[PDB]
């Protein structure tokens, strides 16, 4: 098992709630990671023990090059350390802020790519719930990386009744209060297309209950700017019906993301 | 921060990392975790 002296300390890369991430170095590969360190009293005060342990099964357990590693995980007296993938290129949110929208290009691989990353959790009966740009990191070529499953299910048959996500992102299921299936992640995932395109999301509102009312209604209102075939694909993830959203197999094979996805796989290990 | 956490050092390092990476199935997750019973118990 592993021990915090087994890693050069760098820098701190974020803050959290329960503790902070740096950019370290495993000692005797001299492999750069990342190390959440969670602090065990904390985590205990706040009452989010099995909160957390349903994440560390969950995000342990997947292996895809668009879904951020966990390595492995260790504890000692007063902290609890997570072994995370580094992903060079930092938060997904801070680029988009930064550029205001993105464009085709950029949106269509990213599209792309979380459409393959969900897709592997679905045949593991894993929904992500939460899709959103904060939750996203990128990889040494840009490459999108599920950051967070802190919303995360393992859903094998049994629908879901929890309320979860952000506001923006929420499907008109989770807003009536009625059941929910993996196809949430569909929804969010058409969110999170028009967003990156348009730099806010679809159902932008002052008031929480304007926003609910804009989500039921799918109150789509498509800026000029975007091409036929975003709003094509947009509109077919954002059916108010679960069973009519476009699958994330038709979003990886939608013309669009062909056209201008310019999707590249990380080399792999390497026999 | 130390040197290879900065600048072209690191930019280097995780050039490296990107086009040459290691076995982590094996380096990795083959190496004994805490059971997550565990976590909030003795170390
Ligand atoms: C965990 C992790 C984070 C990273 N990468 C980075 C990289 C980064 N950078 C600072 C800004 N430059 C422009 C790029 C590199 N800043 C952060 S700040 C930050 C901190 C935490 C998280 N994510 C989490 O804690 C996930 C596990 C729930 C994301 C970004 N994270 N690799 N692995």
């Amino acid at each position: 098992k592993f021990t915090i002296d087994d890693f050069d300390i760098g820098r701190p890369l974020g803050k959290g709630k329960f503790g902070n991430v740096y950019l370290a170095r495993e000692k005797q590969n001299k492999f750069i990671m990342a190390l959440k360190v969670l602090f065990k009293s904390q985590l205990e005060k706040e009452g989010v023990e099995h909160q957390l342990r349903r994440e560390i099964e969950i995000q342990s357990h997947l292996r895809h090059p668009n879904i951020l590693r966990m390595y492995n995980y260790f504890h000692d007296r007063k902290r609890i350390y997570l072994m995370l993938e580094f992903a060079p290129r930092g938060e997904l949110y801070k680029e988009l802020q930064k550029h205001g929208r993105f464009d085709e290009q950029r949106s269509a691989t990213f599209m792309e790519e979380l459409a393959d990353a969900l897709h592997y959790c679905h045949e593991r009966k894993v929904i992500h719930r939460d899709i959103k740009p904060e939750n996203l990191l990128m990889g040494y070529k840009g490459e999108l990386k599920i950051a967070d499953f802190g919303w995360s299910v393992h859903a094998p048959s049994l629908r879901r009744r929890t309320m979860c996500g952000t506001l923006d992102y929420l499907p008109p299921e989770m807003i009536e209060g009625k059941t929910h299936d993996e196809k949430v992640d569909l929804w969010c995932a058409g969110v999170l297309c028009y967003e990156f395109l348009v730099g806010m999301p679809p159902f932008d509102s002052p008031s929480h209950t304007e926003t609910h009312r804009r989500i039921v209604n799918v109150d789509l209102k498509f800026p000029p700017f975007l091409s036929d075939g975003s709003k094509d694909l947009i509109s077919k993830l954002l059916r108010y019906h679960p069973p009519q959203r476009l699958p994330l197999k038709g979003v990886m094979e939608h013309p669009w993301v062909k056209a201008n996805s310019r999707r590249v796989l990380p080399p792999v290990y390497q026999s | 921060i130390p040197a290879w956490a900065s600048g072209n050092l690191l930019t280097q390092a995780i050039r490296q990392q990107y086009y040459k990476p290691i076995d982590v199935d094996r380096m990795y997750g083959t190496i004994d975790s805490p059971k997550l019973e565990e976590l909030f118990n003795k170390s």
